[PDB]
């Protein structure tokens, strides 16, 4: 109905595969390189889909590819949570089509607690009985939710941008606005997730030639220029919720 | 870098 939800529908990304070879034997290595391989691919769909978002166009250059790259995990995470949650009822990770994730793959990704955070989130969508428009809202929302602790480029066209998106998920959900507590509530939660993710993929990549996991060249790049500056606390999460 | 290179 409004614009906005007219424009977040008609952009939303379609599907995207892994490539992942579902003959071999799960094996850390051949999971975590076609994890990785799938970043670098929904990394192209999340920058063109950045890209066409009402007002994102506002923000200067530098500020447009800063928060792309400080957000993807976050944005993913959340969208793989939905994908799981609609075409399996979260009883795994869809991470693709072609890369699902049971308990076993849990386990052997070495990086079970975290699928289960993953899983946990993704049963958020079932129990909290969250809709597609609020889905598309929130996920909007994530975007523009980790910023350097001193400020963007031009940080009043970031701050007048978040402020507009939390009008939007405001305005489709408008006792009621406890909805808006438990919405805040569950889009701080990928944050922590999105944080172990970070120590975990950035670690991954100090030690990949050891274990024989790709990483490939935009992930590397990423995974060792902009999410130490996460990990180091030059760059941090806004949370609703102290 | 690639994500530059890609953006722009
Ligand atoms: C964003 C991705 C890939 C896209 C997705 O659906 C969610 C998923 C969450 C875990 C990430 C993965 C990309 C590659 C990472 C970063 C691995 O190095 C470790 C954790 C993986």
């Amino acid at each position: 109905q409004p614009i906005f939800l007219n424009v977040l529908e008609a952009i939303e990304p379609g599907v995207v595969c892994a490539g992942h070879d579902n003959n071999q034997p799960d094996s850390f290595a051949a999971l975590l390189s076609s994890l990785n391989e799938l970043g670098e691919r929904q990394l192209v769909h999340v920058v063109k889909w950045a890209k066409a978002l009402p007002g994102f166009r506002n923000l200067h250059v530098d500020d447009q590819m800063a928060v792309i790259q400080y957000s993807w995990m976050g944005l993913m995470v959340f969208a793989m949570g939905w994908r799981s949650f609609t075409n399996v009822n979260s009883a795994m990770l869809y991470f693709a089509p072609d890369l699902v994730f049971n308990e076993y793959r849990m386990h052997k990704s070495r990086m079970y607690s975290q699928c289960v955070r993953m899983r946990h989130l993704s049963q958020e969508f079932g129990w909290l009985q969250i809709t597609p428009q609020e889905f598309l809202c929130m996920k909007a929302l994530l975007l523009f939710s980790i910023i350097p602790v001193d400020g963007l480029k031009n940080q009043k066209f970031f701050d007048e941008l978040r402020m507009n998106y939390i009008k939007e998920l405001d305005r489709i959900i408008a006792s009621c606005s406890r909805r808006f507590y438990q919405l805040t509530k569950l889009l701080d939660s990928v944050q922590p997730i999105a944080r172990e993710l970070h120590q975990f993929t950035f670690d991954l990549l100090i030690k990949s030639h050891m274990v024989s996991v790709d990483f490939p060249e935009m992930m590397a790049e990423i995974i060792s220029v902009q999410v130490p500056k996460i990990l180091s606390g030059k760059v941090k999460p806004i949370y609703f919720h102290t | 870098s690639a994500f530059s290179r890609l953006y722009t």
